RNA sequence: GCGAUGGUUCAUUCAAAUUUCUGCCCUAUCAACUUUCGACGGCUGGGUAUUGGCCAGCCGUGGUGACAACGGGUAAGGGUUAGGGCUCGGAGAAGGAGCCUGAGAAACGGCUACUACAUCCAAGGAAGGGCAGGCGCGCAAAUUACCCAAUCCCGACACGGGGAGGUAGUGACAAUAAAUACUGAUACAGGGCUCUUUCGGGUCUUGUAAUUGGAAUGAGUACAAUUUAAAUCCCUUAACGAGGAACAAUUGGAGGGCAAGUCUGGUGCCAGCAGCCGCGGUAAUUCCAGCUCCAAUAGCGUAUAUU
């Protein structure tokens, strides 16, 4: 459940915060990216509804898992700037 | 036809073929197989034959 | 091309009939060549046991076969038999 | 021929191999390396091709641990052999490090996922272990010889 | 024969069906007629109990016989699309 | 040279024994059996096939069902019931076979029994494995494993590289239309049947319509008496004898023909009506099920 | 719809953008001397990820090219187009490097306000008026009467008028925008006429390499006077 | 005031059309060729978007060629330079003939007539001209899979539409890695093996269908989460998952042993071929109890051509 954010990029014209996320579950099963959306609310002081996570390939041998996370300034900015399939996978 | 439990696995067959061909080798030549034991020298434990010359005559 | 020559001789015989009984209706097409295959036909069988009509189910179908002159004689059939592979 | 049959049987017995395809595989890669060494010996000394390519070949073999660090000449690279390659295999390295009692025990352990090389577990017994990675062969954490759960027959017996 | 490796044939008559000794080569040999060319050649069924699967007028594939009648050159490989050793080993039934 | 070698091998593959055809110019409908273990859905495939062809929703299809599938050829579908007497009766009759396997449950002894009964009696041209109950699966890795193992066992059974169709669901109580459409793509275009010696020497008939033509005075006198029976069907083998043909009604016994009436078809199949366009207009998709609804 | 290798070697694409490449739409700059806005945004700058994201940037009035809002995605922006993004507050400028590829340069409003454009031709337009055509296909009505061919002009870009001009000169440092010696910032030291077609100039760099480039492929940048900030 | 739509001219872009010098492979059983649809000019016009024998009137005498024209054969590369790789490269929409749109076509998209097939009909009439797939013997072997999600394209245009593209399925034709077991203790037997030289020599620990004990599971089953357009695979992964009578290794070759059985030969008892077949018995039998050896081993054999 140990989290680190690399390569955080601002992107104000697309209005969304771009993070390369390296999460680690050692000893656990995989991370459940909806619960990871829940986890990326208090780490960057946001609502859960304006976060979308994709990528998320687990490294060899457990532990490390590289995801890509985007936090939008508003849920409506997420709605007008997100793809349809990522919106369906998120649930909106 | 009916074949063997040894023949159903190609490694175990090649393990048992090597154990019996290393066994056939001790009956022809002489292997080292450790020197004197911890007990010392208990005699030449299987015979001494006097009229036998086992040297490669150059 | 012995295969095609044999098949051509068979087709020559199969043209020689239907060329030879294509000459008359009441004599050849009715009495010589019988009732030709492919045509729908109605059969009247006389003397059927009534248990067939009482136990007739439409599921189990009816196959009508034509016995030859040899298939009505009885006698000792000498056969070449072998048990099945999966019969215990 | 009986010489080839007895040689391949000595290899398959002395290192617990499965068939003669593994022997022929190793003999093919050994013949490729030795052909490269012969082609580099064709040229004269102090040619830059022979110098840098032979230094590359010798450093590669010393780094993968086949050639000894004492002898580093292209003549000894010609004098290389399949017993040295099968000694650098992983299964004989488990047997020689003593995690297993025999070479067939070592093949069994590597197949059913007990040892690990460094970080990740290794499912293949023909893994060519390098010299730097030779020391980090040990039982994995999910193995009952390493720790964690006591295991399968242990669970059925302790119930 | 021909230019091919296997030829087809019709089993005309199992010659030597009344031979006495069981694995005689006269018992094993079978006169077949090749389709492509039309000639009647003789071929060996590989086994005397395997002779029983070869019936009259059956399409028979035959190959060379490479090693009691020295000089019969062919051996029956398949009978009616099914391999004859498979019929003998009771793997397949013969489609007739 | 190798092209000549492969040409010689294929020229030897093309050969067979020169047997006699004995097929008429206006051929009878080819007979399609629907064979399988009990509970596998032979009647459901029958309903789905006749709705594909003639658009008629049969609530209870029994007996042989004749169906126009082309301008030259037509079919007839008979579902074999779950009795061995009917299976052995129809294995010498069938022109093409639709052999049903029950998916997750695997192979059954009735399927293997009919396969080797058919092979011993006489092998027809086309047998198609139809694998059903695929929707009774939870893991689609186990699904493809079961498809692979059932395909390989069927290939060992009849021949290598057969046609094995997979009919997944049951939507409207019938089948999926696309799956039965490709199944009918395979069983619609057709080739002449294999020259079997028994069918090419002996004249047979599969009864489409049955009727009891007996006087009610005879039935009132003797309730269990010898009756006279009108059996209507297509004459399929060689031609019947004009007078005094001996008949084996399979499952009843041997009798003699008292009358043959030779009358025109109920399924005319427009080559016989016009006696070079491809499509079949819906004028031609006739259905002759004189025992079904 | 050209392939990624048939795309020219000076607006770079890696092994990433698929086998295909966008074509530039028709506009002011040429086809083979061009950087489209999608390659500038998402393949060079990486302010975007996808085509739909680039469209969602372009369609709202957030990208201004040469001081005007450019909406369509494959708009050509070849040479020295100031690209103003206001939400990021940056103005990029397109120059070349010494190897022959496109280069981006971040700058603010003071150097973003003007454009150094090379005159293509001077003529007398309709109404009896002289007009001036640059390489950006900008036509300026009533120019200064000495600005001849191959002179460069400081265009105002808020009105579009002339502010200053640099003459074609043997002793004025120049930039090469074509040919086998493409992108080599050096000084024009000689010029040969060759009347009858295709005259040349002889040009040396700051560190003594003489080479002959054609007067079409040259482009005047300033005598010493680097009026645009070449990147240090 | 800011834009959208529209407009004359000049740009610019995207094109298209011609056009200049050099460069095709071979050949003289190809030495004359063009003027045989004008062959070379120049003048005048026509037509073309424009030049032009491109076409029409008038006249002049040409034009090419042994430095290889012309004719004949049909077998139809350029750039990027360590290298290989990478990039680019005429005629028809059933057959001639004529026409229409548009910036761009002599679209073949339409029309008309003729020619040739062919369909519906209430017999007066009316619409229409492709590829893909299977069979191509009577005997056979790669999906009628899913989506524009990425890169790209077209439109009043952020949304609508794309037969490029990407995803999946089969596969012993090859090719790659390697499971079908590992390890002890005890009991008992005294033989095991070899050969040149054989009624002889050589060597010393080997077995057993014996009795027991330990561990190690990956094939498979599988909750999930993840991957992805949605799925699958991969990587993570909780829980099960080994004692042979099984979670069931094959393909060939050589050899021994057997009856109240069968067959054949012949100066008794022998020999040969062989033998699923024997007195009974099929829910009966537990037998060489799984015969011995050699070769390859997830592969292996046969035939023919052969080298």
């Amino acid at each position: 459940v140990t989290l680190r954010t690399r390569k955080f990029i601002r992107n104000p014209l697309l209005s969304r915060k771009q993070m390369v996320v390296d999460i680690l579950h050692p000893g656990r099963p995989n991370i459940s990216k909806d619960e990871l959306r829940e986890k990326l609310a208090t780490m960057y002081k946001a609502q859960k509804d304006q976060v979308s996570v994709f990528g998320l390939r687990t490294q060899y041998g457990g532990g490390k898992t590289t995801g890509f996370a985007l936090i939008y300034d508003s849920p409506e900015a997420l709605k007008k700037f997100e793809p349809r399939y990522r919106l369906v996978r998120a649930g909106l | 036809p009916n074949r063997k439990k040894e023949q159903r696995n190609p490694r175990v067959k090649k393990r048992k073929k090597y154990e019996e061909k290393q066994k056939k080798l001790r009956s022809v030549k002489a292997v080292y197989k450790g020197g004197e034991g911890p007990g010392g020298y208990q005699g030449e434990l299987s015979g001494i034959k006097t009229n036998l010359v086992k040297s490669v005559k150059l | 091309q012995w295969y095609e020559m044999q098949k051509a001789m068979l087709q020559k015989q199969l043209d020689i009939n239907k060329a030879e009984y294509a000459e008359l209706d009441e004599h050849q097409r009715r009495q010589v060549e019988g009732y030709r295959a492919g045509k729908y036909a109605r059969l009247v069988i006389e003397g059927v046991p009534a248990e067939f009509c009482k136990n007739f189910q439409p599921r189990m179908p009816i196959l009508v076969g034509g016995l030859s002159a040899t298939e009505d004689r009885f006698g000792f059939v000498q056969v070449r038999i072998k048990r099945h592979r999966w019969h215990k | 021929e009986a010489a080839r049959l007895d040689s391949e049987l000595k290899l398959v017995g002395e290192y617990g191999l499965r068939n003669k395809r593994e022997v022929w595989r190793v003999l093919l890669t050994l013949s490729k390396i030795r052909r490269a060494a012969r082609i580099l010996l064709t040229l004269d000394e102090k040619d830059p091709k022979r110098l840098f390519e032979g230094n590359a070949l010798i450093r590669r073999l010393v780094r993968i641990g086949v050639l000894d660090e004492s002898r580093m000449k292209l003549d000894y690279v010609l004098a290389l052999k399949a017993e040295d390659f099968l000694e650098r295999r992983l299964q004989t390295l488990v047997y020689k490090l003593g995690l297993a009692k025999s070479i067939h025990h070592a093949r069994v352990l590597i197949r059913q996922r007990h040892i690990r090389v460094g970080k990740q577990i290794v499912n293949v017994p023909s893994f060519m272990v390098r010299l730097d990675s030779q020391k980090h062969i040990d039982f994995a954490l999910t193995s009952p010889f390493g720790g964690g759960r006591p295991g399968r027959v242990r669970r059925k017996k302790a119930k | 024969f021909g230019g091919s490796s296997h030829a087809k044939g019709i089993v005309l008559e199992k010659v030597g069906v009344e031979a006495k000794q069981p694995n005689s080569a006269i018992r094993k040999c079978v006169r077949v007629q090749l389709i492509k060319n039309g000639k009647k050649v003789t071929a060996f069924v590989p086994n005397d109990g395997c002779l029983n699967f070869v019936d009259e007028n059956d399409e028979v594939l035959l190959a060379g016989f490479g090693r009691d009648i020295p000089g019969v050159r062919f051996k029956v490989v398949k009978v009616s699309g099914v391999g004859l050793l498979a019929l003998w080993k009771e793997k397949k039934e013969k489609p007739r | 040279a190798r092209q000549a070698a492969r040409s010689h091998d294929i020229k030897e593959k093309r050969l067979h024994v020169p047997l006699v055809d004995r097929l008429p110019d206006e051929p009878p409908p080819r007979l399609v059996v629907i064979v399988g273990p009990p509970g596998v859905g032979k009647t459901t495939l029958l309903k789905s096939l006749v709705r594909r062809y003639t658009k008629e929703t049969m609530s209870d299809p029994v007996g042989p069902i004749t169906v126009v599938t082309s301008k030259k050829q037509r079919l007839t579908f008979i579902e074999c019931p779950n009795e061995l007497e009917a299976m052995i009766d129809m294995a010498k009759v069938a022109d093409i076979v639709l052999l049903m396997i029950d998916g997750n449950y695997g192979f059954e002894m009735e399927t293997m029994e009919f396969l080797n009964i058919l092979a011993n009696t006489g092998m027809p041209g086309n047998v198609f494995g139809i694998l059903t109950h695929l929707d009774l699966f939870k893991k689609p890795s186990a699904l493809k494993d079961a498809k692979k193992r059932l395909k390989h066992r069927l290939w060992t059974e009849l021949y290598q590289g057969a046609h094995l169709f997979y009919l997944s669901g049951v939507l409207n109580g019938r089948y999926p239309d696309r799956e039965i459409h490709n199944l009918s793509r395979f069983l619609s275009v057709m080739k002449n049947p294999r020259p079997l010696v028994w069918r090419n020497t002996h004249p047979y008939t599969i009864i489409d319509n049955y009727r009891d033509i007996t006087h009610p005075t005879k039935i009132e006198e003797d309730p269990l008496c010898d009756r006279t029976i009108e059996l209507s069907g297509y004459l399929r083998g060689t031609n019947f004898a004009a007078q005094g043909q001996r008949v084996h009604i399979a499952g009843v016994g041997d009798f003699t023909i008292s009358k043959i009436e030779e009358l025109p078809d109920p399924c005319p199949t427009p080559a016989m009506e016009k006696a070079p366009r491809r499509r079949l207009d819906e004028k031609d998709k006739k259905l002759w099920a004189p025992m079904a609804d | 719809h050209q392939k990624r290798l048939s795309a020219p070697s000076h607006w770079l694409l890696d092994k990433l953008s698929g086998a295909y490449a966008p074509r530039p739409s028709t506009g002011p700059h040429k086809l083979r001397d061009c950087m489209p806005l999608i390659v500038f945004v998402r393949n060079r700058l990486k302010y975007a990820l996808n085509y739909r994201e680039t469209k969602a940037i372009m369609m709202q009035r957030l990208v201004k090219v040469d001081g005007k809002v450019r909406t369509d995605i494959t708009y050509p922006a070849g040479f020295m187009d100031v690209i103003t993004i206001e939400k990021t507050g940056e103005n990029f400028r397109l120059i070349y490097d010494t190897k022959g590829r496109f280069t981006v340069h971040r700058i603010t409003d003071e150097e973003a306000k003007y454009k150094l454009g090379k005159v293509k031709r001077v003529q007398l337009g309709r109404g009896g008026v002289p007009f001036l055509v640059t390489h950006d296909a900008r036509t300026i009505r009533y120019p200064d009467p000495l600005i001849k061919v191959n002179d460069t002009v400081k265009i105002d870009l808020e009105t579009g008028k002339i502010t200053d001009f640099i003459k074609f000169d043997t002793g004025a440092l120049a930039m090469i925008t074509g040919g086998r010696n493409m992108g080599r910032v050096g000084v024009i030291t000689h010029r040969e006429r060759h009347d009858g077609g295709f005259g040349i100039v002889h040009l040396k760099d700051a560190l003594d390499n003489t080479f002959a480039t054609r007067e079409s492929n040259v482009f005047v940048i300033g005598s010493e006077k680097p009026w645009i900030s070449l990147p240090k």
